[PDB]
């Protein structure tokens, strides 16, 4: 019940081109962001940078489901859609587009982002559940890949189970308009729920590497996919590095900044430990040479100042 | 007991200058010797 | 007059208790180390 | 393939038991 | 190369000096830091005719 | 003198135990960890260094 070139060849191409699509897509939303907020919303709410800021995090996000879709293509290649963990890859991937439509219909920004997002996601939906029918017929690294996929799925578990927050009141906030003292908008709702899918992509893709390179198909190649989390990951910290110049309230609101901080400073370190191999047993070596030194001392201490070593150990010969 | 019948300081000096003068000189002049053999 | 005061711990046994240690062991070390100046760092 | 027990630790000093009474 | 660096600031340099010296003066840091009271046998007045002494050349 | 030769030989294990191991590598090496800790303020290079 093996897969010959036919199912191999067109889900190879279909991964390519979608992909493509959404590289090419990603490096627009960039420059989009670089723009505004008006380039593809109609929210009249939309003069605030962080609405820019959360499109940068789009931008990288998007960045990423491209790294996805590459992984994909060089991982299938050698058809390599038999293994279950590939299959739990392709489910998850349907799961991306099924808690997507369902949040969209339990809330919508712009008619364009519907779009765009039930475009790609009937497009996986097509392709998974097809193949997936076709198939039925057939350490520290290690530890921050984890905390990047359960923090992504808290982040995500938390903001859209829930329906909206509250902003804070500042009673006495100039009484008439420019917002001060009032609720929250269209605009401000579907860019978060964008973020909140950007996030989702990098744990899908994280969930991935780690269920597939646990044991570090070939461990090496994924360095495409390595390419797409890192690159992404420090060009949004840099966003955000520069987030208080620029004036915006990243503090009032955990639900949905802290996931993005903390999976940005845990892609660069994992970018970090990548380039020199931590091998989870040089922490031993660095805490057995602190220990030595400070045995060093202690013995140094207890002989020149408590009592000395030829003192209190037994003498022999006689 | 065990303890006020050790070796005093006399000993102990007696012992450390014996190491010295026999464990390292005695038989490196008995390489010596060799080497050139009252 | 600026009236300035100092950290006080609250312990006060867990404070002193490594300090009067070093009181009572210091001078052995002195004496020792005094007379080995005398008898060996001369008499060598 | 040793057990789980301590080891003797008054083979070498005395030292040990200045903690008995100080603690007492 | 330090004495540019020290000209510079001469503000913080000042604050530094000032902290290093009263706290050395009376040792009261030394036991949440190393856990040993070093202000029990510590004599400030010693310290500070030492300190004056070599300041003004008089033994 | 019968009865101790034969209890001496029933008791070997324990004979061992109470004369060589219920102090020095039982009770001694716990009351020293116990006491230690007792004194020896909050710090790390005492509490878990040293030792
Ligand atoms: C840098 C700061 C360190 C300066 C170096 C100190 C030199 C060490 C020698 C004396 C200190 C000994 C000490 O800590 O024990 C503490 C000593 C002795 O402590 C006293 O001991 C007496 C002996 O019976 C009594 O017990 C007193 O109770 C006890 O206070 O006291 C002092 O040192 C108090 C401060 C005096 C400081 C004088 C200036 C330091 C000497 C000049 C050093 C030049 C350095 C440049
Ligand atoms: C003879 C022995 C009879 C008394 C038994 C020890 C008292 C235990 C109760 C301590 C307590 O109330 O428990 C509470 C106490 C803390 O409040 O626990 C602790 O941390 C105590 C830790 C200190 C350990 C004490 C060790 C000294 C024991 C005396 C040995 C000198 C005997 C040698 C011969
Ligand atoms: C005197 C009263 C108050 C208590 C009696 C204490 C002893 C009878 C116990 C306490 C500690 C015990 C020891 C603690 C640790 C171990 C390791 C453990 O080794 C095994 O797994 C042996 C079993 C096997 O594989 O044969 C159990 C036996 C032994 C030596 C124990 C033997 C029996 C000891 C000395």
């Amino acid at each position: 019940p093996e897969l010959p070139l036919s199912t191999n060849r067109a889900a190879g191409t279909q991964y390519l081109a979608i992909g493509a699509a959404y590289a090419v897509a990603a490096g627009a939303v960039a420059v989009a962001a670089l723009q505004g907020p008006q380039l593809l919303l109609a929210s009249p709410a939309a003069a605030d940078p962080w609405s820019s800021v959360l499109l940068g995090c789009v931008a990288a996000t998007y960045l990423r489901a491209a790294g996805v879709f590459l992984q994909l293509k060089a991982a299938s290649d050698a058809a390599e859609l038999l293994c279950w963990r590939h299959q739990r890859l392709a489910l998850t991937a349907a799961a991306y587009g099924m808690v997507a439509v369902l949040t969209q219909a339990a809330g919508l920004a712009s008619p364009q982002l519907l779009g765009l997002q039930l475009l790609l996601s009937v497009a996986s939906a097509a392709v998974v559940a097809n193949v997936a029918r076709s198939a039925w017929a057939v350490t520290v690294a290690g530890l921050l890949l984890t905390t990047t996929i359960v923090v992504s799925l808290y982040g995500l578990f938390a903001a859209v189970f829930a329906p909206a927050p509250a902003l804070p009141v500042a009673v006495g906030a100039w009484p008439g308009t420019a917002a001060a003292a009032a609720v929250m908008d269209g605009s401000a709702a579907g860019l978060r729920r964008l973020a909140a899918g950007g996030l989702l992509l990098t744990a899908a893709a994280s969930h991935g590497l780690f269920d597939f390179a646990g044991s570090v198909p070939n461990p090496t190649i994924y360095s495409l996919l390595n390419l797409g989390f890192v690159a992404a990951a420090v060009l949004q910290s840099y966003f955000l590095y520069i987030a208080p110049a620029w004036g915006v309230n990243v503090n009032w609101d955990t639900a949905l900044w802290g996931p993005m901080y903390g999976t940005a400073f845990l892609g660069l370190v994992y970018g970090l430990v990548a380039l020199t191999k931590f091998d989870w047993s040089s922490v031993v070596d660095a805490v057995l040479r602190v220990a030595c030194w400070f045995a060093e001392l202690t013995m140094w201490f207890w002989d020149t100042f408590v009592w000395k070593f030829s003192w209190s150990e037994k003498t022999r010969r006689a | 007991f065990s303890t006020i019948t050790q070796p005093d300081t006399d000993l102990i000096a007696r012992q450390e200058k014996g190491t010295l003068f026999w464990d390292i000189w005695a038989d490196f002049l008995v390489t010596a010797a060799d080497y050139y053999n009252e | 007059v600026v009236v300035d005061t100092g950290v006080t711990e609250d312990d006060r046994l867990r404070a002193s208790l490594l300090v009067q240690m070093l009181r009572y062991t210091v001078p052995f070390m002195v004496i020792s180390g005094l007379f080995w100046m005398i008898h060996t760092w001369i008499l060598d | 393939s040793l057990y789980f027990v301590f080891t003797q630790l008054n083979q070498k000093t005395f030292l040990s038991y200045w903690l008995l009474p100080v603690a007492g | 190369k330090l004495r540019e660096v020290l000209l510079g600031q001469q503000e913080a340099a000042k604050n530094v000096a000032k902290q290093l010296d009263e706290g050395v003066t009376y040792m009261d840091w030394t036991y949440r830091s190393t856990g040993v009271d070093l202000s029990a046998v510590w004599d400030p007045e010693l310290w500070i005719r030492f300190r004056e002494a070599v300041a003004q050349n008089e033994p | 003198g019968e009865r101790i030769w034969a209890w001496r030989n029933r008791s070997e294990n324990e004979r061992w135990f109470w004369e060589v191991f219920a102090w020095d590598r039982l009770i001694f090496p716990i009351l020293v960890i116990v006491a230690w800790e007792y004194l020896v303020p909050n710090h790390l290079v005492w509490a878990v260094l040293a030792p």
